């Protein structure tokens, strides 16, 4: 039927002067470019066939053609960043923005899938969309009492698009845009559905994910509550994004710190901290070392919830990356605890596991580990205890690897690890 | 500030194919 055809023929079907000739061909077109085996977009590229179907998405009067156009342009879009362009070049843009207020539900959807294809192709098109003015149309597709009475499919792939209209980071995306979209993300972040969910919980993440002031108006709208609820999830694919955006907040300020705390967030950790999924454990434990960063007060939480021997346990087991957020973590906490908490961090365990890692290929967490140790006798000092301190850092074998390090080709190391002798060996 | 802000970029489906 049209099941096959060549690109010679959707060409000679397109350029025919007969409108259902050419919705055969076009829907011919679109099922070339729905198969998932190399799907020929440069040969219809190359054929001319782009602008031909951005005028069919204008076709009121016939809305099959209006929707073979609209899905064979998606999968284009859906390509390199050549092929999202060849579409937007073809004025595609403000031609998919009209479609939005098709009363075909099924056209609508697909105008704002083609949407989403082109703002996940980077910053420019995404804001070029937003230009276009696709904001508004798309939020007014979600004003309705109830989510729930969206088709789900529908739902999802406006979800999707908002998000990818949230997404990149040279430059964010424009400040009145980001503010126009929250209330409408705030509301996806209470629906029930897990694949909403998880496009909302990464919207979330792009829009946390830099500045101060871009994670003050995410918090603002109060949803680290939400989100901490979200990070307690079963379901993987909401787990991960939710803990992208704790763990971009907790980069913020003390203030924005201690929302996600007040949240309940550290009562998940000692799960986050032994998933068995590597990159849970991984994004916890930078986590983690942010919050360990964090104010005196901020630390003794960490305390208080009994992470430190969550910390012990990944700094001991753990791949190689995560035990660098680990590192960190403990670095992180021994430069701004009290004493009486680094005392504690030493009296759960950290120096044996602190002076394995110093046998690791990885200047980095070397440098990280031995600024964690003179933390840790600077502390020592100040209640005369160096040299209890220096035992077990002997008797664990950490001495060795310190010694091994002064020549070290490396001055920061050689530095700081003949300096640890000097003062203490 | 001790903090770090850079993470491993990740994300959802940048662009998706209709089946």
């Amino acid at each position: 039927g049209t099941v096959n055809w060549s690109v010679e023929d959707i060409v000679k079907g397109i350029n025919s002067n007969n409108l259902e000739s050419q919705l055969q061909a076009t829907q011919a077109a679109r099922k070339l470019l729905s198969r998932e085996k190399q799907p020929p977009i440069d040969n219809i590229i190359r054929a001319g066939l782009i602008p031909k179907f951005v005028s069919f998405l204008g076709k009121t009067d016939c809305s099959p053609i209006q929707f073979e156009s609209a899905w064979a342009l998606t999968n284009i879009a859906s390509g390199t960043s050549e092929q999202t362009k060849a579409v937007v070049d073809g004025g595609a843009i403000p031609a998919f923005i009209s479609l939005l207020a098709s009363p075909h539900a099924h056209i609508s959807e697909q105008a704002v899938w083609a949407l989403g294809n082109i703002a996940g192709d980077g910053s420019a098109f995404r804001d070029l969309v937003i230009k276009h003015g696709a904001i508004d149309p798309l939020l007014a597709l979600l004003a309705v009492p109830d989510l729930s009475t969206l088709a789900c499919g529908y739902l999802r792939n406006l979800t999707w698009t908002l998000s990818n209209l949230c997404r990149n980071k040279n430059p964010a995306p424009p400040l009145d845009a980001v503010e126009q979209i929250l209330p409408t993300l705030v509301r996806l972040l209470h629906h029930n559905d897990p694949e909403v969910l998880a496009d909302s919980c990464w919207a979330i993440s792009y829009l946390t994910d830099g500045p101060n002031e871009r994670i003050e108006m995410v918090v603002k709208k109060g949803v680290v509550p939400q989100l901490v609820k979200l990070l307690g999830a079963t379901e993987l694919p909401i787990v991960t994004p939710a803990l992208r955006a704790i763990g971009n907040i907790v980069t913020g300020t003390d203030e924005q710190t201690q929302k996600v705390i007040d949240a309940g967030a550290l009562a998940v950790f000692p799960s986050l901290l032994t998933n068995p999924k590597t990159n849970i454990q991984k994004e916890a434990t930078w986590t983690m070392s942010n919050i360990t960063a964090g104010r005196q007060d901020q630390i003794q939480q960490v305390v208080n919830h009994g992470l430190v021997p969550f910390l012990v346990g990944v700094l001991s087991k753990a791949d190689f990356k995560t035990q660098k957020e680990a590192a960190w973590a403990i670095t992180n906490y021994t430069s701004g605890g009290t004493v009486e908490q680094i005392v504690y961090l030493v009296h759960c365990g950290i120096i044996e596991p602190l002076m394995n890692l110093l046998s690791a290929k990885d200047t980095k967490i070397i440098q990280v580990i031995l600024d964690a140790i003179s933390n840790i006798f600077q502390a020592a000092e100040k209640l005369g205890e160096t040299e209890k301190l220096s035992i077990m850092i002997e008797e664990c074998g950490g001495l060795d690897k310190i010694e091994a390090l002064q020549r070290h080709e490396n001055e920061s190391v050689y530095k700081a690890s003949l300096n640890l002798i000097e003062k203490y060996f | 500030s001790a903090k770090r802000k850079e993470p491993e970029p990740k994300g959802s489906t940048k662009k998706k194919a209709k089946t």
